[PDB]
């Protein structure tokens, strides 16, 4: 699967 | 802003046998801009329809693409790609070759 | 997502996981799944549902999130024999709650309106897939 | 005996035209398997491997819903790094990002990686000990503070060792007949001349899975490389990589240069001589 939550740089 | 350049190749998915229907494929490899206008071409008319491969950057961040077309060889047809892109002056032509 | 409920999907897409859930192994794991479920729902109510903040606020929505995180890893801890990537998507899920409420703490309220949104599809998203594991483990049985 | 799974994101800027556009693609080894493109008919994870098509509907609407927050979270990402690097709006710029996890014959962990880059030049990247994000510009380095700042280290680690491993396991069982292959490259040489004084010999891979082939060519003494016009590993598109490799010799009708070929599908390293 993917990352679940991706911070936003 | 840095840019690179194209790195064209053109081949087949299988040896080149007259009256056997092969891919022709269009690899490149330099793309740092993503922006770009690569055409297939026989006999100088590009071919009616292409399928490129999705945009997957390696390591050094610099993108490939595939397109790759059904076609059958003849004993006098020269295929070719044509590449127009950012860093490109002029769209660059490259030959295919039955041994590259 | 605007509006009042963000992301209400989230309650009945872990109700669906603790019912298809329900099926193998004991319920105390669906009772953890659907405990970090409302503290996450509520969380996200009263974040969203926002005057737009009092930090006391931001505190409890933390202490929510912990919570619903602390929930997930036991969860995790009492699901992995069986599925172990279900379990380690549910230590994910537990983590990525944690780091949520540490970025609700030192974030500005106009730019946690958004992420509030990410983590709540992303952890939607991550319970439907869920879901579709155990379900197919319940059908193997 | 190792496997990989990578996740390759870019999002680009299209000043004007409307809002960047959006390409994620997803590698199994070298087989892709799942993939995206903002401006696509259906805005969904589209399967191409046949391996992937066994799960079912849920994991396909995860897998979309988390591409769709991971573009959100791009287009926000474009705005915010130009704002950081005071570049004008006129221009376009490319994010991309890599994120994977690497196993052995185990399956079990043993390298994981997350990188990040502006235009080129790598701007955050995640070190081997996934603590520490390797930053190079000033706004690398703040947004390094933020990011540990808010505990995003953390959970890359969570996701990396376990979640990444699992899923990745998971495929390999799932689909062994395609992945674990390993197809032995069906070599061959070719030869040209030109001007009758100088000849052309090219050794010849066409058909092999696993990307990794070494060809050398080399003299009757070993370690003959500057001669050598060494082609990158060309993907037929059947899933089978091509490479030709070949030099340019002057002497003509000889018996004294070798070529090998080494890969994991042949058990020793294969040396081809010329057949005259």
């Amino acid at each position: 699967s993917l990352l679940m939550w991706i911070t936003q740089c | 802003m840095i840019q690179r350049t194209p790195k064209i190749q053109v081949y087949s998915r299988h040896p080149a046998e007259n009256g056997k229907s092969n891919f022709l494929n269009c690899y490149v490899s330099g793309f740092h801009p993503s922006d770009i206008e690569v055409d297939l071409l026989k006999n100088g008319e590009r071919i009616e329809k292409v399928e490129h491969s999705d945009l997957s950057f390696s390591k050094d961040w610099s993108f490939y693409l595939l397109y790759y077309t059904e076609f059958t060889p003849t004993e006098k047809d020269e295929y070719a790609c044509r590449v127009n892109h950012v860093t490109l002056s002029q769209p660059k032509i490259v030959k295919w070759d039955r041994d590259m | 997502e605007e509006l009042r409920a963000a992301a209400a999907e989230l309650l009945a897409a872990a109700e669906a996981l603790a019912e298809e859930l329900r099926r193998l192994g004991l319920e105390e794991a669906a009772a953890h799944v659907l405990a970090a479920a409302r503290h996450v729902a509520a969380a996200l109510e009263l974040i969203a549902a926002t005057p737009a903040l009092n930090p006391e606020l931001k505190r409890e929505v933390a202490a929510h999130l912990r919570e619903a995180a602390a929930h997930f890893e036991a969860a995790a801890e009492i699901v992995a024999a069986e599925d172990p990537l279900a379990g380690a998507m549910l230590r994910e899920a537990a983590l990525a709650a944690r780091s949520m409420a540490a970025y609700v703490l030192h974030s500005s309220p106009e730019e946690a309106l958004q992420q509030a949104a990410v983590f709540a599809t992303g952890l939607a998203g991550a319970m439907l897939t869920m879901t579709g594991l155990v379900r197919e483990r319940l059908a193997a049985r | 005996g190792s496997h990989s799974m990578r996740y390759f994101f870019t999002s680009v800027s299209r000043p004007g035209r409307g809002e960047p556009r959006f390409i994620a693609v997803g590698y199994v080894d070298d087989t892709q398997f799942v993939r995206f493109d903002s401006d696509a008919a259906s805005q969904r994870m589209e399967p191409r491997a046949p391996w992937i098509e066994q799960e079912g509907p849920e994991y396909w609407d995860g897998e979309t819903r988390k591409v769709k927050a991971h573009s959100q979270t791009h287009r926000v990402d474009l705005g915010t790094l130009r704002g950081y690097y005071n570049q004008s709006e006129a221009g376009s710029h490319t994010v991309q990002r890599m994120y994977g996890c690497d196993v052995g014959s185990d399956w079990r962990f043993l390298r994981g990686y997350h990188q990040y880059a502006y235009d080129g030049k790598d701007y955050i990247a995640l070190k081997e000990d996934l603590r520490s994000w390797t930053a190079a510009d000033m706004a690398a380095q703040t947004t390094k503070h933020k990011w540990e700042a808010a505990h995003v280290a953390e959970q890359l680690r969570a996701y990396l060792e376990g979640t990444c491993v699992e899923w990745l396991r998971r495929y390999l069982e799932n689909g062994k007949e395609t992945l674990q292959r390993t197809d032995a490259p069906k070599t061959h040489m070719t030869h040209h001349a030109v001007s009758d004084h100088e000849a052309t010999l090219r050794c010849w891979a066409l058909s092999f899975y696993p990307a990794e082939i070494t060809l050398t060519w080399q003299r009757d003494g070993e370690d003959q490389t500057q001669d050598t016009e060494l082609v990158e590993t060309r993907p037929a598109g059947d899933g089978t990589f091509q490479k030709w490799a070949a030099v340019v010799v002057p002497s003509g009708q000889e018996q004294r240069y070798t070529c090998h070929v080494q890969h994991e599908g042949l058990p020793k390293p294969l040396t081809l001589r010329w057949e005259p």
